[PDB]
């Protein structure tokens, strides 16, 4: 998160860190949507250009984490994965159409002060909340800057970062980049000389873009951090998977008999 | 994924011309001194991912073996 | 039940909404809806 702040304890209890077993390292953000199901971006799991194709044996998820590096024993839960589900029409050519994946936890977790699912939007939610200029919120453990002088270590946060960013009009999103933008994406961020800044950056992807409903006081994940050209560059915007538009596939997977 | 600046010629899936990704069937000719970069048709190598590298405290051994 | 528990109580944080407490920056989000 570029230009964000230390999140208060318990700010984002649905926040999940996806973790490689060997070497131990942070891979991506993710979110908790039930006691048993975790949402993330497809590209966190499958990305041929980096020869990346994880199996369940490769990964752990960590939940209720506040620190980036500490092991927080009385507080965080580490879980193995039972199954990976990548959207069947995920097109990692042309920047990541349908950049969505579900991970089923090997075991259902107890909820706590620090662990709690986010709501997924329905039709009304999307209609009410998705308007240019309405602000959502992005959280993650990724880089605090796009580049560094000496080492990546220098831009890494000690604690979960948060930033609030406005939805941007589709035409403005399309005009900001030469990549083809689909209906499965949206962009957010400040325009140059709005006089505020902020963005997701490396290590935040797969993490959630949430909005709070005024109507029911509940948090909803409208987005998954998907892609960007740099972090926090003027005239550029973060792109996010449109969760509501892909909800039918989410429902299909979860309602399936097997899991 | 964040596309960041191409760091050697031949790379793709990185920012080549200004703030624009140089995509798959293309590669990035790096300008040196006073030269612009060019994204050209050709086979490129993806710029390697930066390892999200840390000093993690060790978690129980049970979560590996 | 293949979804699991959590849908009915989703989006309500134990340290915030459950306690009728606001986080430090949520006000900003609501300001964006209003003005
Ligand atoms: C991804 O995963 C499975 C092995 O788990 C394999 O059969 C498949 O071909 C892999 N490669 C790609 C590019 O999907
Ligand atoms: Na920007």
């Amino acid at each position: 998160i570029v230009e964000g702040q230390d999140a208060e304890v318990g700010l984002s209890p649905w926040q999940v860190m996806l973790f490689r077993k060997s070497p131990q390292e942070l891979l991506c953000g993710a979110s908790l949507i039930s006691d048993r199901w975790v949402l993330t971006a497809a590209h966190c799991l499958l990305y041929p250009p980096w020869d990346k194709n994880f199996t369940v044996d490769d990964l752990l998820v960590r939940i209720g984490k506040h620190s980036r590096t500490r092991y927080e024993r009385k507080v965080e839960k580490i879980s193995m994965l039972d199954k990976i589900y990548i959207h069947p029409r995920y097109n990692w050519k042309e920047n990541l159409d349908r950049d969505i994946a579900l991970l089923k936890l090997k075991r259902p977790i107890e909820l706590s002060d620090y662990i709690h699912p986010v709501c997924l939007p329905d039709k009304q939610t999307a209609a009410k909340l998705l308007h240019a200029g309405f602000k959502g919120r992005v959280t993650g453990w990724g880089n605090r800057r796009e580049t560094w002088t000496t080492s990546v270590a220098e831009v890494q946060p000690s604690v979960l970062q948060v930033v609030n960013l406005p939805l941007v009009e589709r035409p403005v999103c399309k005009a900001s980049t030469r990549i083809r933008i689909t209906d499965n994406m949206f962009c957010a961020g400040y325009k140059p000389g709005e006089g505020k800044r902020g963005d997701a950056c490396e290590g935040d992807s797969g993490g959630p873009f949430v909005m709070k409903s005024p109507y029911n006081n509940r948090w909803y994940q409208m987005g998954i951090v998907s892609w960007g050209e740099g972090c926090d560059r003027d005239g550029k915007y973060g792109f996010y998977t449109h969760v509501f538009r892909l909800k039918k596939w989410i429902q299909k997977v979860i309602d399936r008999l097997g899991s | 994924v964040v596309y960041t600046d191409c760091t050697e010629s031949g790379q793709n899936l990185c920012l080549c011309e200004g703030s624009n990704v140089x995509g798959q069937g293309n590669k990035c000719i790096l300008g040196s001194d006073g030269e612009k970069n060019q994204x050209v048709t050709g086979e490129g190598t993806p710029k390697p991912q930066s390892h999200n590298d840390g000093d993690f405290e060790e978690i129980p051994e049970e979560y590996l073996q | 039940k293949t979804f699991g528990a959590g849908e009915a109580d989703c989006g309500l944080r134990p340290l915030f909404e459950k306690k009728q407490v606001q986080d430090q920056t949520e006000k900003e989000l609501f300001e964006s809806y209003i003005e």
